[PDB]
C-alpha cells in the first residue's frame, strides 16, 4: 500500500524533477533502458 | 521518414506538456510510433488547456501540421494503422522501463538513471490513455511511480539514502 500523498506538494516536487531531467536532453541511461 | 523542423519558443502555458514534446524528439529518432502519439497527446493536450490566444491558436496549428505530415511519412505502419498493434506496443514498453526500474529498486540499486525510468514511464502510461483505454491497474501503477519519483528525489535533497 502507499501513505496518503499531498497533491499540492506533490506537484511541486513533480514539476520541479520535470524541469531538472528537462535540462538533460540526451541520457546514455535513456538509451540503455530503451534497448536494453 | 524524416526529421521535421523544431517548434517555436514553447510559452508557459504549455509547461505541463513541455516535457512531452522533448520526450517525442528524442524518441522521434529511436522509434517514430512513440513519437507519433505523444504529439498526439501534446495536440489534445494543448486544445484542452486553451484554445484562443494568437500565440496558442498559432502553436496548435502547427502542431497539426507536423501530426499530419508525420502520419504520412509512416504511411501505414501497423502500429500507425492498426491502433490494436500499436496500443500492445505501448503498453509492453512501459512495462519494460517499469520492471527495470522495479528490479532495480529491489537490488538495493538507487541512481538519478532510475529516478528518470519511473517519470518518464508515467508520461508512457499518459499516452496510452489517449486511446481510450486505462484501466484502474494502471492508474494504480502511475500513482506508485510518481510518488516513487518524488519519494526518491525529495529524500534525496534531504540527503537520505533511499530504502
Amino acid at each position: 500500500g502507499t501513505p496518503e500523498l499531498d497533491e499540492d506538494d506533490l506537484e511541486a516536487e513533480l514539476d520541479a524533477l520535470g524541469d531538472e531531467l528537462l535540462a538533460d536532453e540526451d541520457s546514455s541511461y535513456l538509451d540503455e533502458a530503451a534497448s536494453a | 521518414m524524416a526529421a521535421l523542423a523544431p517548434l517555436p519558443p514553447l510559452p508557459a502555458q504549455f509547461k505541463s506538456i513541455q516535457h512531452h514534446l522533448r520526450t517525442a524528439q528524442e524518441h522521434d529518432k529511436r522509434d517514430p510510433v512513440v513519437a507519433y502519439y505523444c504529439r498526439l497527446y501534446a495536440m489534445q493536450t494543448g486544445m484542452k488547456i486553451d484554445s484562443k490566444t494568437p500565440e496558442c491558436r498559432k502553436f496548435l496549428s502547427k502542431l497539426m501540421d507536423q501530426l499530419e505530415a508525420l502520419k504520412k511519412q509512416l504511411g501505414d505502419n501497423e502500429a500507425i494503422t492498426q491502433e490494436i498493434v500499436g496500443c500492445a506496443h505501448l503498453e509492453n514498453y512501459a512495462l519494460k522501463m517499469f520492471l527495470y526500474a522495479d528490479n532495480e529498486d529491489r537490488a538495493g540499486r538507487f541512481h538519478k538513471n532510475m529516478i528518470k525510468s519511473f517519470y518518464t514511464a508515467s508520461l508512457l502510461i499518459d499516452v496510452i490513455t489517449v486511446f481510450g483505454e486505462l484501466t484502474d491497474e494502471n492508474v494504480k501503477h502511475r500513482k506508485y511511480a510518481r510518488w516513487k519519483a518524488t519519494y526518491i528525489h525529495n529524500c534525496l535533497k534531504n540527503g537520505e539514502t533511499p530504502q
